[PDB]
């Protein structure tokens, strides 16, 4: 119940008490572990944003890292960086365009690389995590774009180098299985499979179609890549899963996350991550309120939890707080966090119970999107 | 005010998040930064691709093809702030789809948000969205 | 009298007495089967069309007649830009001021100047009663008041409901008595925000009361010259076709290789495609488009011929803001725009879609 | 009293039930005019600032410049011109650092110069208007470099080039007087006259010493370059008075804005631009209120009027918000500005009679600075 | 909460604007960005050059120099934002002058403001 | 014992009985008439001194003995950076294991061994009794006893506090018992604010309760070498001083050139300034800072010979970090400066101040 502000203080006093010297210095990041967590700011389209670094067991801000317009935030799972595609001018928001990756070490925040992306060639969108996407080895970051068409470009980490754009059909999001693979989703409601390990157009490969033309399925699908897992709302809350563990896509049972009845009396996902899926436990967390069809993008007060495999909920919370995004630590006795974009806070909750713990506040103009290594 | 009620449309005030042109805008309404309600600010430039919504305009009683256009070049306004979703699809059909940044034939390749304008350009509505 | 008018101009339209050798009349070549356009195979297929002569073929393709009636004057907007008028390159003001000049031009009707048209009208019992009704006692004496009527009859002809039914799926629809299917509304839905309808719709914003998606500007889209019709029209490979600027009285260069956006009213049964009919198929003149925006190498590659399109014809004043649009045309956004194009098809045509 | 948007509402429903067409296209500015008013927004150190150009008759925003971090802008007197002195990084707060002067045209908007400043040379600093200024024909801008010592450097506006760095004494701030002259304040409590040339060691002339050390003269007086007078008020509303309209300094007599029972009671000026000098009436405006004697940026809720030539007290205004910075217009019947940063509000008020008339809001994330062009 | 009351400062709370030790702090107070009373964050950079108040420390009596040091290189952190300004003197007089961008001597040439620190230096 | 140790040292410091030549006494280098420096002017000036064969010269300008018996004893603190000791190469790990050397060095008091210093000390009945009483029965007959003796008598005489006496007007207005003037107190925020406190001042942060002006730490500040001090000792015109460097045991390059931060006490009375004196005046010493951080000519032109500052001696491992602070010092900074720099001279040497 002392504060980090209360026993800063204390500390502080006792330093001069004791005529402890110690010296003014840049500080080190605690080593990233399971309950760090990033939120990103994207500022309700500022040409520059911010993203905050936090140690969730405190609930403390332990760095942060400057971005330009709308940047897509990576977290490599294993804590051995993080990284972002970015986009700057010349003249603030006019003049000549810049987009480029940079890695940072997530200890001491600096950028260990800088690449620049030939030809602007990122999409610039409200922040979709699964619009920029590491590889599982860590080693290639792939972004979307979008004009003049669908296309997914290719950075080297490893050699800090563009490689090249891969064409690909009218296809959104990029989820990578493999070193040298990927799936998008289709306009069409097929899944694509791109595979790109040979050089030359990839071969890419459709799935039957697993949704109907009727039904909208949300721009933030949960994915966990060391499950292979897809997690894929729609406007209703029912539940696409695609399991890509195989390499290939199967398609799993679909779930419900809301009854028949709360669905007559109103109720519907919305946010903007209204998703969030745990490994482990491999449990499903979907936030939900009571709204008209075309409110989708407003903040919900609820979370449902529900069994993956099975469909059963496990859970109902009321937030308390207007929230607009969710995610979970990938530990056990994980920390649910939801974000408020209005309130610029991020709560932090205990993910089984659903009670508050603690809270950040201050996080910028209009944070929407939470980051969380799976380093288990 | 209850963010996840119907909106309800009006025809009197255009600088509101609830003026029934701006059944699906996702930004900031240009007329509140030297625009007007069709026009851009001075500075800005004006995107030639569009994003279509059918809005409903409570006045007539006739749903109106709203093709919002985006103002850019500029960091985002500030001002008059909204953003609603009416018939508003996901990514994968971005002819309804509005969190992207709608700056594509742009002016010196201007690519940055500004503001967006809500004219009018037909009386239609969609299979996904009529009234 | 505007019923008589208009009548006297019907029975002229399919009169081949107004050609030099009575060989052909303006249903000829605007032949209402085919929606007022040219039907016969020349020389450089149907991309230009064969004169009274038998062997003169033009260097422009016949455009429909249907629509043409709600095309302003020929005027030059309060912006600097030139709307409105007749042809190609918008050289006639208006339909009455176009109506003489095929019948003069001896690519074409061949009549060797008015008194020869008029001399032709004093020879049929049933134009000396018709014309003198309207225009007065003598009127078929005095070549220049004959001609003149001639031409009053004709446009007054091309302004009936017959030439503009506004009886179009897309009509039906827009009059909430049927709908799009879901290929024709996506198709609708790109028209309307991706560039065309810059061009191809008559307002910049507000409701059109009879829509005709041309909004009568000039715009150079950078066409390559059509090889086999510039041959066949005897103009030599030495020829360049300036559009607006052959205009009389049009010297701003700006203007050069600058043409009249056309109505896409009925256009998927009028072609061969665009001012020289150099593309056969609509799905083309669609994906001619794509030059501007893809980066895919199939996108400089000319469908219907496996070659690059061709440098344009007139390489200044291309309309690059509205065409350089930044997004490309996929095949299923093509495949919806035409359908959607296959809807501005006039009810009496659609047979004609097969 | 119907509103903008209101107004605005009724012409678009009028023209679409009239069928009226118009071409959707870049507006232009109205002509600049004496209640044009400029609102800079410093955004409490952002890297990225916003200037808002206002019709202050209609409390309208008719166009906004974007700006670099903490930029010094002027507004050409004839409304000819508006320029600023700005600051850009590479990776929008690291990395190479370019620092720039751009003119702007004052009805498009458009930069019409871009002038690069050799050596990042520009003073970083909370924003003072008279840390960059324009000479009285508009030909030169000149800003203030404190590191590694005070220094001026002279831009060329006509020519669109930086000319050169001139070496200063222990000065600050620079208010020009005629194209090749301007006077700054030194540590030492006396005036110098600078007067340059292109080449060689400008001609320095200090003044007699004109206030004692214990005067505290604040970082923002009121300068009229047409009236040639410099008003400069102290911690405890004192206010000195130099004449430069001779060319060189004439001490005028001191007077004070507060009585001696309102300063007992612990009346003192206070917050960012505390004083505004109408050049025609002669009078002078002072952001003043209760406070404790370092409580000096905070906002005040009163502005005293003044008699320029007497010290008579004209009017004490309760501006009735929390205001840190006034200005007013120049022309007759004029405008009273009064800036709130808290609010991020300009309220414009009548000068005579002090009532609120109109107001702004949501001018950026801390708005400081008010600028107007004195035409007449 | 009255702004223009005189401060009173506290030590029991270094991320309050009241905190003691803040008296003439003007930007955003580090411990709230990732860094402490007196370091920086990470990523950050240590200007050299200071500002220096007088501040009075309610545990001991005693006014202690606070030598303030700007964090820079970053855009400004926004959070927990503080502006003191006790002894604080004009531009002219930079020695306890706070609008300053104090980033002088940071690594890398870094002149953005994110967050000031607070050390003691000697007492006053 | 604490006091009789201390008068032992008191009367070994002025005992030329401890050179070769019976010339020379640590009071004749370091003389408390100036702050315990060298007043004699030799081949160099006063840059370097004159030892007990009237012909050697140091190389090394002689340093205050006032407050060096607050400097820590030589080590290597957690952050890599060396600090304390004795010497400005730290080589001598404290002030007992300096004292021994002055005696043997041939270029000072020149005496051959230690039987040599014991012999001496047996010759003096005065010896012979102020030793046994301390250290034992027979310590004059054992050389390294004797010796090793000697140097703790001289290390606590130099330990009293006549030698740290605290009190300079410094002192003085931070006991609150006078003030600055407006000048002095200038400096002082100056010297606080700038970048001089990075190095002369014991703490990076806190209060010090004996501040003596120096971190104790190694630092090149990038001086040129002294030619006329450098022709005087002999050692050669390829000859570089190392500093820290040539401390036994030190082997790291990255000390090359460093030298102990010395204290500014009684840095008015104690010129000429640096390891090798190679500035006369102390408004020089503080000139030398600009040439890091002004762009004007002449920053780098030295103000006593109208050339440049000349190279470093040692190019490497100079303290960039701090000594490029981006703003320079103007000339009313300097003024200010030098009258702060002045407040630290003892009460005894402020007759001094005025020549
Ligand atoms: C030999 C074929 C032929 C005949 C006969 C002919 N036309 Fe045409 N028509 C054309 C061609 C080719 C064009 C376009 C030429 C150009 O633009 O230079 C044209 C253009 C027109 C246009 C302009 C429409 C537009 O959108 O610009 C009108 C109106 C017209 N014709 C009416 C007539 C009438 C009335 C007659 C009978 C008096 C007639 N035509 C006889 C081939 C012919
Ligand atoms: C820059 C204005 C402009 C834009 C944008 C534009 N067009 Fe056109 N279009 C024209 C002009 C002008 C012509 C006639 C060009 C010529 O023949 O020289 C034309 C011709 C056509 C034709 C051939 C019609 C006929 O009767 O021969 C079709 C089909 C066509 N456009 C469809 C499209 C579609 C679909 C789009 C959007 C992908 C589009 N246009 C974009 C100006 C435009
Ligand atoms: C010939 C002159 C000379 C004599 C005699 C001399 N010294 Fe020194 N003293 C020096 C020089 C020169 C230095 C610096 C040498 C160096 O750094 O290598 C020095 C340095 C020292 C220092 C180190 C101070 C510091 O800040 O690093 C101490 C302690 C010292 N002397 C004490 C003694 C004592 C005790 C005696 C008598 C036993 C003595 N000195 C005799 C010239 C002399
Ligand atoms: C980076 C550390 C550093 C900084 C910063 C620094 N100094 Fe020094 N100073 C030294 C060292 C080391 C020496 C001894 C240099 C040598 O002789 O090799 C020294 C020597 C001096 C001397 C000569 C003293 C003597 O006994 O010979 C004076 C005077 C001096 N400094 C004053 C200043 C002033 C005033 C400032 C601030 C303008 C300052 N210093 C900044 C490290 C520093
Ligand atoms: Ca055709
Ligand atoms: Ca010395
Ligand atoms: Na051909
Ligand atoms: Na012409
Ligand atoms: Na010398
Ligand atoms: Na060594």
């Amino acid at each position: 119940q002392e504060t980090q502000g209360q026993a800063a203080a204390r500390a502080a006093a006792a330093d001069l008490a004791a005529g402890q010297d110690d010296e003014p210095r840049i500080l080190e990041a605690p080593a990233p572990d399971a309950r760090r967590v990033y939120v990103n700011d994207p500022a309700h389209f500022a040409a520059v944003t911010q993203q905050f670094v936090i140690d969730g067991e405190a609930g403390r801000v332990i760095g942060m890292i400057d971005g330009g317009f709308l940047p897509n935030p990576v977290v490599a799972d294993d804590g051995s960086f993080i990284a972002h595609a970015s986009t700057v001018f010349s003249r603030i928001a006019r003049g000549e365009r810049t987009d480029y990756v940079e890695v940072f070490d997530p200890v001491t925040l600096l950028p260990t690389a800088d690449i620049e992306l030939p030809d602007a060639p990122r999409f610039l969108v409200g922040t979709y995590p699964w619009m920029t996407s590491l590889t599982p080895d860590g080693k290639t970051l792939l972004f979307y774009q979008f004009s003049p068409a669908p296309a997914v470009g290719v950075v080297d980490l490893e050699g800090k180098a563009f490689k090249r754009m891969l064409d690909v059909p009218d296809c959104y999001h990029i989820f990578p299985t493999a070193p040298d693979t990927f799936f998008m989703h289709c306009r069409d409601g097929s899944l694509a499979k791109v595979a790109f390990g040979t050089e030359g157009t990839p071969e890419i490969t459709h799935t039957e179609v697993f949704h109907p033309e009727d039904e909208f399925l949300i721009n933030h699908p949960a994915y966990s890549q060391k499950a292979g897992r897809l997690v894929w709302p729609t406007y209703t809350g029912k539940i696409h899963q695609i399991d890509l563990s195989s390499g290939d896509a199967k398609f799993l049972p679909a779930v419900e996350a809301l009854t028949e009845a709360e669905r007559a009396d109103g109720w519907r996902p919305g946010g903007w991550q209204q998703v969030a899926y745990h490994r482990a436990l491999d449990r499903i967390y979907l936030l939900v309120d009571q709204r008209d069809e075309w409110r989708h993008k407003t903040a919900s007060r609820f979370v449902v939890v529900l069994d993956a495999k099975t469909g059963e909920r496990l859970a109902k919370f009321e937030m308390g707080h207007e929230i607009d995004s969710i995610n979970v630590s990938q530990d056990e006795k994980p920390l649910l966090y939801a974000l408020s974009t209005g309130d610029k806070t991020l709560y932090i909750h205990d993910a089984e119970s659903g009670e508050e713990l603690r809270s950040v506040n201050q996080l910028g103009h209009g944070p929407q999107v939470i980051t969380t290594a799976d380093m288990g | 005010t209850d963010p996840r009620a119907k909106w309800v449309p009006q025809d009197n005030d255009i600088q509101a998040c609830d003026y029934w042109r701006h059944c699906s805008i996702d930004g900031n309404i240009c007329d509140c930064s030297g625009g007007s309600l069709t026009n851009c600010p001075p500075g800005t430039k004006l995107a030639t691709a569009s994003w279509v919504a059918s809005c409903y305009n409570p006045t007539d009683g006739q749903s109106y093809l709203i093709a919002y256009r985006d103002c850019c070049g500029y960091n985002v306004s500030g001002r008059c702030p909204c953003l609603n979703t009416e018939g508003e699809l996901p990514v994968y059909r971005p002819e309804f789809a509005n969190d992207i940044i709608w700056c594509f034939g742009a002016e010196d390749d201007a690519m940055t948000y500004h503001c967006t304008i809500s004219p009018i350009v037909g009386k239609a509505s969609h299979h996904h969205h009529h009234h | 009298a505007d019923d008589a008018l208009a009548a006297l101009g019907a029975q002229l339209f399919v009169d081949p007495a107004l050609s030099r050798n009575a060989t052909q009349s303006c249903a000829t070549c605007h032949d209402p089967a085919r929606a007022f356009t040219d039907p016969r195979e020349g020389k450089a297929g149907l991309a230009v069309s064969v004169g009274d002569d038998g062997q003169s073929h033009g260097d422009r393709n016949t455009p429909t007649l249907g629509y043409a009636a709600l095309v302003p004057a020929f005027h030059r907007d309060a912006n600097g830009k030139y709307k409105g008028g007749q042809f190609w390159d918008g050289r006639a003001d208006d339909l009455k001021q176009q109506a003489g000049q095929p019948m003069l031009n001896p690519v074409e009707m061949a009549m060797p100047d008015r008194a020869a048209v008029a001399a032709r009208l004093r020879d049929d019992p049933a134009y000396r009663t018709g014309f003198e009704a309207l225009f007065g006692k003598g009127v078929l004496d005095d070549p220049e008041r004959a001609f003149d009527a001639a031409a009053e009859a004709l446009a007054a002809y091309q302004a009936t409901g017959e030439f503009s039914p506004f009886d179009s799926k897309y009509d039906r629809v827009m009059r909430g008595e049927e709908k799009f299917t879901p290929l024709e509304e996506f198709g609708y839905t790109v028209f309307i925000t991706f560039n065309c309808r810059l061009c191809h719709m008559q307002r910049k914003q507000g409701v059109a009361e009879r829509e005709t998606f041309t909004n009568f500007e000039y715009h150079n889209i950078g066409l390559p010259v059509n090889e086999t019709a510039r041959e066949a029209s005897g103009l030599g490979a030495d020829h360049v076709d300036h559009g607006l600027l052959a205009r009389p009285g049009i010297e701003d260069p700006a203007q050069s290789g600058r043409f009249k956006v056309p109505s896409l009213r009925n256009v998927a049964v009028t072609g061969p495609y665009m001012h020289n009919g150099v593309f056969t198929d609509l799905r083309t003149a669609i994906l001619f488009y794509n030059k501007y925006t893809s980066r895919r190498p199939e996108a400089k590659i000319n469908p219907e011929t496996g070659a690059p399109w061709g440098e344009p014809e007139v390489a200044r004043n291309l309309s690059l803001a509205e065409l350089q649009s930044g997004l490309m045309l996929d095949d299923g956004r093509v495949d919806a725009l035409v359908a959607f194009l296959e809807t501005l098809t006039d009810r009496r045509y659609e047979p004609l879609l097969e």
